[PDB]
RNA sequence: AAAGAAAAAGGAAGCAUUCAGCAAUAACAGGUCUGUG
RNA sequence: ACGAUCAGAUACCGUCGUAGUCCUAACUAUAAACGAUGUCAACCAAGGAUUGGAUGAAAACCUUGUUCAGAACUUAAAGAGAAAUCUUGAGUUUAUGGACUUCAGGGGGAGUAUGGUCACAAGGCUGAAACUUAAAGGAAUUGACGGAAGGGCACACCAGGAGUGGAGCCUGCGGCUUAAUUUGACUC
RNA sequence: AUUGGAGGGCAAGUCUGGUGCCAGCAGCCGCGGUAAUUCCAGCUCCAAUAGUGUAUAUUAAAGUUGCUGUGAUUAAAACGCUCGUAGUUGAAUUAAUUACUUUGAAUAAAAUAAGGUGUUUAAAGCAUGAAUAUUCAAGCAUGGGACAAUGC
RNA sequence: UUGAAAAAAU
């Protein structure tokens, strides 16, 4: 409601129909309400809660930082991080940033061109910090063979069969999901043969 | 609070109710043994609220309450920032009309 | 680059694009063995070891080319 | 099976990333390339091929 | 260099400035 | 010293495409270096090349168009049995429809797509995405 | 040492480099049969000699009731933790007591 | 890790430089690690330069100047206010 | 170029003219359960 | 060895002085022996400047162009890294394979014991275990602290006035006493 | 029909009596110094079920033994530097062995994955016997010589 | 110029 950006007006006035058109031309989603219209019924998921502390001359200003990841199971996913004093706003403020940080996830087959698309098209690794997560195409049988923390994310992104190998300090959930999210962020940047 | 509702919700509703009733700002303070044996205290605020000056006498609406719980006593203080309806303009204000 | 000193020169002759001893010259080892008069010249003693191994490197190769009979041995 | 057919850079013939915000699109009637000063010269190799420029880039640089 | 140039055919001026071994076809700088 | 002339050649091409260069120069040109480029030309990963005659194993100019992703050599050429192809495809290649190995066999230089059909094995030279 | 014909250096390197782990090396030194009071046994039978109480470490406080037990196979002395609350009374002097390790491996 | 890129000294291609003695505490410090300042001072200070000229047996005598080069170490180079502690991004200043 | 600083005259009053009340974010394991229905 | 300072000072400060500091001959072979960064090889963005040559103009030195070797430096919106930082790599690495050698496997025990060997000797090179313990450690953030620096402020001090501390007495506190000499507060 | 637990890893109590850094629980982080989510007890449900805790050893996790697959500025770790034998690795070029590679032959059963077969299913069993494929390392004969080692 | 120390755990 009441947009202020050029893209926000067109989506409100029903001039843009599909979200992928915005992604196709590199346009930047500057408002979260845009995602609330193009992709209704977005599943919500909050991976974990971390309390960060800043030491001051009087005490320790404890604040809560929330990581959430949203996206329908059809092939769209995002992740945002926000910290504030109150736990209620930390999830609420993470709703906006996760919506602003959605990226299109490309999926393909493993051995044969049989409907429908289930797994990643090729091998990608998330260029996170010390954590490096590698995604491998998987046959129709095995599900998401992954740790519980990225398994929650990969369900939202829509992938149903994948193989993962985790390297680094995986106990850090802040970088575990951001390694997978960065792995799926570049899914469309890898130029395969069919995209020539 | 006597009903057992959490401070994060029961106070928030009232603290929202005053907000849309034309009040510039509100201050709610809760202290006691709400969480554990060790005492705690939280102060909620919305909007604009000045604290120093004579205007704190002609613009405040304060009230102090104490609610006895199963474990101890909890103190509640509510201060409301009034608006221009209690006629009288604040110190710093220009509001220059334009022709 | 050079075998022993870490210097990397690329100066060369360039035979143009148209078609129209080394062992003996290293026996420098004799000239250094100057060593008798200056027995404390530890820098010439080290440089003589490099030259001695250079000759002991062409000897090992020239023998496999049958240029020198396998009885060749370098002694001062 | 494809969400969208991705764009392509007309200077280096490689795919345009989904979130490469430094990319442009010039209509006359990639991000990493722009941030090195090559976008000015690389376009000249591309403008002169279609003829919008006549004698700006020497013939020994046009590949 | 960053400014790519044609190297399969080099300019006559740029050939005479390069090192004699670094040309497309190394040629001597000597006469006679 | 120069141990593998193919190893230094492929890394030159891989680094050139990462910088968006239009053509790169490889000073030495062995038989396998020219043959390897022929395998990558059937897949249209490069347009064409040339072999300058310098009387000292002349240079090669490779014309590429932003298509080669990673061409690499493989450390001492392992004996790839025909039954062992599946071991290397699942590791060295990104997907079952994208990568292309390169092998050397007695019938000449061949890629994994065609060497399986010819029913032969041998050593392995490298790969390219 | 990547060369195709260098399969002796790589194997010799691993044989040399494998001796530096603190866990597998314990499985090849002859010390389990020599210095370990248990040896390779799951349980050790012994005899009670002394009742002792070890105070806990710095953060904690209190006295942990224990017994000094002399084995029947080696004769060595080992301090044993009496299991439960008030269970030091159940044990007596010169009686068969079973001793079997702890949670931490060995 | 490395507080300085050149490790405080100013030697790159040499493995040894002769020591010098600090002018304040007499502490053996390397030639490049030392703090070198060149002082030019008249023997007669400005408060007394005109006093000589009133009574000088010569006619056009120009008072000379003292030429001493002082080398300090870090311990009394900082203590002597010759140099000070600088900001992390202001350390690279070399003018 | 400026926020400003200083002298003198006038002015009842030219250091924010002088003296005062309210006086934020966060904290003490500060005192009072011997002030209280 | 005296003389200072200090509670002590067997040290920093001052004075004196054997070994040593110097050369020769023969030993010892360790250092923060450091760029804490092994050796050779291919690619590698922009820029100023320097040492030694070759080639032109300007007629040995000085200004300038091309190029080879060398010690370095500035920028990077790029590459890497956990970060500091690195770019003449610490880049071309989960998209993992250019060739070779050495070293390391949580912290102590401990470079200790025993064994072997070298040295006139001190010592060096090779060199574990028994046992003990949930941490040891690396780069950066905030705060606090500095007998660290820079910039400002306060009867904080300088120039002073009044004093208190000294005397008698009112009162409070500690102590002693008592059946009780009721108790909270203990630097600002 | 029991075992173990109900602070986190890991499912489960913001239930009531005592103990007051003492008894004690705790594989690890820890919980207890008078208001215990962990102790001794009373009530309840959490996982498994003829099963379940305990101690030791094997494997995976361990990309913490690393050919596939590690790190070496600062966390542990580049010999002080150079010379040098064994070893490893060695630039392009040609229109007799060995290695490599494709095939066969022969190759104990049991077993590994199974072809077939309603022991009522299944574990079983072979009541047509699957061609059953197996042989890593070696060895025998054979089509090819790109990459390779041997010197005229 | 001199300037040392602050019992263990919450």
């Amino acid at each position: 409601w009441t947009p202020v950006t050029k893209l926000g007006r067109l989506v409100k006035d029903g001039k843009v129909k599909s979200i992928d058109q915005i992604f196709e031309f590199g346009i930047k989603i500057k408002e979260y309400q845009i995602v609330d219209h193009l992709l209704p019924g977005l599943k919500e998921e909050v991976m974990t809660m971390q309390s960060v502390q800043k030491q001051t001359s009087a005490g320790q200003r404890t604040r809560l930082k929330a990581y959430v990841a949203i996206g329908d199971h059809n092939g769209h996913a995002g992740l945002g991080v926000k910290c504030a004093k109150e736990v209620a706003e930390a999830i609420k403020g993470a709703m906006i940033q996760a919506k602003l940080a959605m990226v299109p996830v490309r999926r393909g087959y493993w051995g044969a061109t049989i409907g429908e698309v289930h797994t990643v098209p090729c091998k990608l690794t998330g260029a996170c910090g010390s954590v490096r997560v590698r995604l491998v195409p998987a046959p129709r049988g095995t599900g998401i063979v992954a740790a519980p923390t990225p398994k929650k994310f990969l369900i939202l992104a829509g992938i149903e069969d994948v193989f993962t190998q985790t390297t680094g300090h995986t106990k850090t959930l802040g970088n575990f999901v951001k390694a997978t999210y960065d792995a799926v962020r570049q899914s469309y940047g890898f130029q395969t043969k069919d995209l020539w | 609070i006597a009903e057992g509702l959490p401070v994060r919700r029961a106070v928030g509703s009232v603290m929202r109710l005053i907000m849309d009733s034309g009040a510039k700002g509100c201050e709610v303070s809760i202290s006691g043994k709400l969480r554990g044996q060790r005492a705690q205290g939280m102060v909620f605020k919305e909007g604009y609220m000045i604290k120093s000056g004579n205007a704190t006498r002609q613009f405040y609406s304060s009230a102090v309450r104490c609610v006895l719980l199963r474990m101890g006593i909890i103190g509640i203080k509510v201060t409301i920032m009034l608006d221009t309806d209690p006629s009288g303009k604040n110190g710093p204000a220009a509001r220059i009309p334009d022709v | 680059g050079r075998m022993y000193n870490p210097g990397r020169g690329i100066s060369r002759r360039c035979i143009p694009y148209r078609r129209s001893e080394d062992l003996y010259f290293l026996m420098r080892a004799v000239s250094v063995r100057h060593l008798e008069k200056n027995k404390k010249d530890k820098d010439a003693k080290y440089h003589l070891i490099l030259i001695e191994s250079k000759i002991h490197r062409l000897t090992r190769y020239y023998k496999s080319a049958k240029v020198l009979e396998a009885s060749f041995k370098y002694d001062a | 099976i494809e969400l969208y057919i991705p764009r392509h850079c007309s200077v280096t013939h490689t795919l345009i990333a989904a979130d490469d915000h430094a990319a442009v699109q010039i209509l006359v009637p990639k991000g990493s390339v722009r941030k090195d000063g090559i976008s000015d010269h690389s376009l000249n190799r591309q403008f002169q091929k279609d003829g919008f420029l006549k004698t700006v880039v020497p013939k020994n640089m046009m590949i | 260099p960053l400014i790519e140039v044609d190297l399969l055919n080099p300019t006559a001026a740029s050939e005479a400035k390069a090192h004699k071994m670094k040309r497309l076809v190394p040629t001597p700088n000597s006469y006679f | 010293v120069r141990v593998n002339v193919l190893a230094d050649a492929l890394k030159s091409i891989t680094n050139a495409e990462k910088q968006g260069k239009r053509q790169v120069m490889i000073r030495p040109a062995s038989k396998v270096i020219c043959e390897f480029l022929n395998v990558m030309m059937k897949h249209q990963y490069i347009t064409d090349y040339t072999v300058v005659d310098t009387h000292r194993s002349g240079k090669i100019v490779v014309n590429l168009n932003g298509r080669l992703n990673k061409c690499a050599v493989i450390s001492p050429r392992f004996n790839v049995t025909l039954s062992e192809f599946d071991k290397w495809e699942a590791n060295l290649l990104p997907s079952r429809h994208f990568g292309a190995l390169v092998l050397t066999t007695s019938y000449g230089i061949l890629d994994n797509t065609e060497a399986r059909a010819k029913h032969t094995g041998g050593r392995i030279l490298g790969f390219f995405y | 040492a990547r060369g195709l014909h260098a399969a002796r250096k790589m194997l010799a390197q691993r044989r040399a480099n494998k001796w530096a782990d603190k866990e597998w090396k314990k499985g090849k030194l002859v010390t389990r049969y020599k210095c370990n009071p248990l040896g390779t046994a799951s349980h050790a039978k012994g005899l009670v000699q002394e009742k002792l109480g070890i105070e806990t470490k710095q953060p904690n406080s209190g006295i942990r009731k224990c017994v000094r037990v002399r084995l029947l196979k080696n004769g060595k002395k080992i301090t044993a933790f009496v299991p439960r609350d008030g269970s030091l009374n159940y044990v007596n002097e010169n009686d068969e007591v079973l001793i079997s390790g702890f949670g931490r491996r060995g | 890790t490395s507080k300085r890129r050149n490790n405080g000294r100013s030697k790159k291609g040499r493995g040894h430089t002769q020591n010098v003695r600090c002018s304040h505490c007499g502490r053996c410090v390397p030639k490049d690690k030392a703090i070198k300042r060149y002082q030019i001072k008249n023997i007669v200070e400005a408060a007394a330069v005109r006093d000589i000229s009133d009574n000088s047996a010569l006619t056009k005598y120009k008072l000379p100047k003292t030429y001493m080069k002082l080398e300090y170490c870090v311990s009394c180079g900082i203590h002597g206010r010759v140099v000070r502690v600088r900001s992390r991004t202001d350390r690279r200043n070399r003018l």
